[PDB]
RNA sequence: GAUAAGUGCUGAAAGCAUCUAAGCAUGAAGCCCCCCUCAAGAUGAGAUUUCCCAUUCCGCAAGGAAGUAAGAUCCCUGAAA
RNA sequence: UGGCACCUCGAUGUCGGCUCAUCGCAUCCUGGGGCUGUAGUCGGUCCCAAGGGUUGGGCUGUUCGCCCAUUAAAGCGGUAC
């Protein structure tokens, strides 16, 4: 009933290398995922299943415990397997092909929308309406999906624009 | 006078206030500040009084 | 939208302290309030 | 009968490293050294201090939220000309005058104060071009 | 970038291929000789000096003749720098002519305007008169000098004084024709300065 | 380039949630640059290139006098001033 | 706007025009946003924003006001009218 001390299994079959306190190099088959973890915290990478150690205090070290452990778990899982995000294109013929690694949108704007993808990330286009972004880092995938949806957000008077693979959009009715 | 005594005493590992308390507490040295400064500007006699006070400060 | 008397109205309303300022957020759009 | 001094003064060169020290918690002992309060031959009208050189001025630090709180105003003489810049850009772009302003603020006013300020030296980076004077290290009391 | 300098002759007209009249100004140019080169390590920045319109021997002293010894030319009357150029393709003693400019290029021109002497408020700053009838005794004079509270006059009040004769720049001027045989340039428009002055002709840097 | 009101990403304290407490973004005719002009009396008086040579007398001493070199000015003809 | 009364001096000349202006933001226009009882076109209301801009005449009255014709707009206030 508290994640900060509640550890979970860490096979860490990847080449998890623990450098000095305020840095960890979690490398594996997918790639190299490195990040400094809170230095003030007592990092405990022991055997295979590692953990953190809340030293003292009430309102900050508990938060550090939870955040650092969640970051470590997400990094470990990412360096072994990735995660994707779905975005829909329901609307009036808003097409989306894939010109090379880059993609072009065909929404109501007179000029076409060009989006250069950041490196390391992957985009797949099964259909012009379905865009799937894949990667090994949750933050980057979320940021790219946020940008894509911010290109043309939906509206409350009709179903158009970019969605989130079934996002709950609240619809209004009016004259 | 007080400023010069303070500098010389700090050279020895003390403060002006502690040195004055120790001097008045030990053997009642009734030397004023003027002759203390003369003994500062011509020291190695100033230091002897400083260890005299350090002895009684404990 | 501002209402310097911040106070829950909806049954799902929650009180948050973003950036040292009292906030309320509800799923109904007509409920956001900032202390100030 | 007390001995004043004139043309019998002797100066020295001291190097002070400002890596983790607080801004105003070393610029006061530096000012005291500049004025000359640490010599038994101190005299109030003669400027019996000595030179100091400060290196690594880029590593000084503040506390709290002062990196965005403190503001420096330099109104010119024209109407409406009140300029300002925050402490963060002051440190990233003008560290030398950032330290010099504080040191000058804690010094007396008049011709003697201006000479005492003249005997200061502030540098960025780690090296100084004064090896001919053969300076020596000084460890501040803190 | 690029540029040379010369004198200015006068004004005239030119009928274009569309039978359209356009005013014109004439620049004398003549070959320019590079005299020195400045480097980042030696000087702190990159530039080239230029020389133009040599003068006779009696009008130059010994340091001047020593300076132009390396470029191997006669002493010159005008010298000025020009920053931002490609530091290669330039040697000391090399010649630079009018061909560096093409017919349709855009240019900025810099000079010094004519002097006007001691001028008054109405002409110097374009202020207004007072009425000239109805029992008025206020015609061509500066206005009030501010409020009462400050006990002083602000910095920035506008008063008569010596007017003109400073440095001005006019940008975005086209070139009409290039006449290499006489070393001529034909700009379109007006240009600051009196006749027989020194005019800098540099390629446009946007605006 | 950094931001205001805003919109956000992953994320705990609080097994959920959450724009934030770690961290990472976007965002104005405001702000700092980009454009034009003045600017080393900036007593902190800055830099590069080229010329002239280390004369003669008094004074043990610091110094004090006299002709000069490179270079200027007085004086005269004028205005693009 | 009153109440009350501290520097009244060979006085505490109070209001409108002319010539020159400067500052505040509690924003008239222009820039960026949240809600709507916002299908769009046009709106309403609330935040962030002080860089620039913000009109010619008739009527008698010096004042206050009423009108004619424009414009993106014809903003409130302090500086001894």
């Amino acid at each position: 009933s508290r994640v900060g001390k509640k550890l979970l299994e860490i096979p860490s079959d990847v080449t998890v290398t623990l450098n000095d306190n305020n840095t960890v190099a979690v490398k594996g088959p997918k790639g190299e995922l490195t990040r400094t973890f809170h230095p003030d915290m007592e990092i405990k990478v022991e055997d295979n299943v590692l953990t953190v150690a809340r030293p003292s205090d009430q309102k900050e070290h508990r938060a550090l415990h939870g955040t650092t452990r969640s970051l470590l778990g997400n990094m470990v899982e990412g360096v072994s397997k990735g995660f994707e995000r779905g975005l829909e294109l329901v609307g009036v013929g808003y097409r989306a092909s894939k010109s090379g690694n880059k993609l072009v949108l065909n929404v109501g704007y007179s000029h076409p929308v060009e989006i250069v993808p950041e490196e390391g990330i992957e985009i797949e286009v099964p259909s012009q309406t379905k865009v799937v972004v894949k990667g090994t880092d949750k933050e980057r995938v979320g940021a790219i999906a946020a940008n894509i949806r911010a290109v043309r957000s939906p509206e409350p008077y009709k179903g158009k624009g970019i969605r989130y693979e079934g996002e709950v959009v609240r619809r209004k009715e009016g004259k | 006078w007080i400023t010069r005594i303070n500098a010389a005493a700090r050279m020895n590992g003390l403060s002006y206030s502690r040195l004055m308390h120790g001097l008045k507490l030990s053997g009642i040295e009734v030397n004023r500040k003027m002759l203390a400064d003369l003994a500062v500007n011509d020291l190695t006699a100033f230091n002897q009084l400083a260890d005299a006070a350090k002895a009684q400060l404990n | 939208k501002v209402r310097p008397s911040v106070k829950p109205i909806c049954e799902k309303c929650k009180v948050i302290r973003r950036k040292g300022k009292v906030m309320v957020i509800c799923e109904n759009p007509k409920h956001k309030q900032k202390q100030g | 009968t007390p001995m004043a001094n004139a043309s019998t003064i002797e100066r020295k060169w001291l190097v002070v490293d400002a890596a983790g020290k607080t801004l105003g918690r070393l610029s006061s002992e530096v000012a005291a050294i500049l004025r000359g309060k640490h010599k038994p031959t101190y005299t109030p009208h003669v400027d019996t201090g000595d030179h100091v050189i400060i290196i690594n001025a880029e590593k000084i630090e503040l506390t709290g939220k002062k990196l965005t709180d403190k503001i420096y105003y330099r109104h010119t003489q024209h109407p409406g000309g009140l300029k300002s810049r925050t402490a963060l850009e002051m440190r990233t772009n003008y560290p030398e005058k950032m330290l010099e302003l504080a040191i000058k603020g804690m010094l007396p006013k008049g011709s003697l104060g201006r000479q005492m300020f003249k005997k200061l030296n502030v540098y960025r980076g780690s090296e100084h071009p004064h090896e001919a004077q053969k300076p020596e290290v000084y460890e501040l009391r803190g | 970038t690029k540029g040379i300098l010369g004198r200015k002759i006068g004004m005239t007209q030119v009928f274009a291929e569309n039978g359209d009249l356009i005013p014109v100004t004439v620049i004398e140019a003549a070959p320019n000789v590079v005299l020195q080169k400045k480097t980042a390590e030696n000087d702190g920045y990159e530039a080239i000096q230029l020389g133009f319109d040599d003068k006779r021997e009696k009008l130059s002293n010994k340091p001047e003749k020593g300076h132009v010894a390396k470029a191997e030319t006669a002493p010159k009357r005008f010298v000025k720098e020009l920053r931002g150029v490609e530091m290669d393709a330039y040697e000391v003693g090399q010649e630079v002519k009018v061909e560096i400019f093409s017919a349709g290029e855009i240019v900025d021109v810099t000079g010094v305007s004519k002097g006007k002497g001691f001028q008054g408020a109405i002409k110097r700053h374009g202020q207004s008169r007072g009425p000239m009838s109805h029992g008025s005794r206020y015609h061509r004079r500066p206005g009030s000098m501010g409020p009462v509270d400050p006990n002083r006059v602000f910095k920035g009040k506008l008063l008569p004084g010596r007017m003109g004769g400073e440095q001005i720049t006019v940008q975005n001027l086209e070139i009409v024709k290039v006449d290499a045989e006489r070393n001529l340039l034909l700009i379109k428009g007006n240009v600051p300065g009196a006749k027989k002055s020194l005019i800098t002709v540099k390629s446009a840097v946007k605006s």
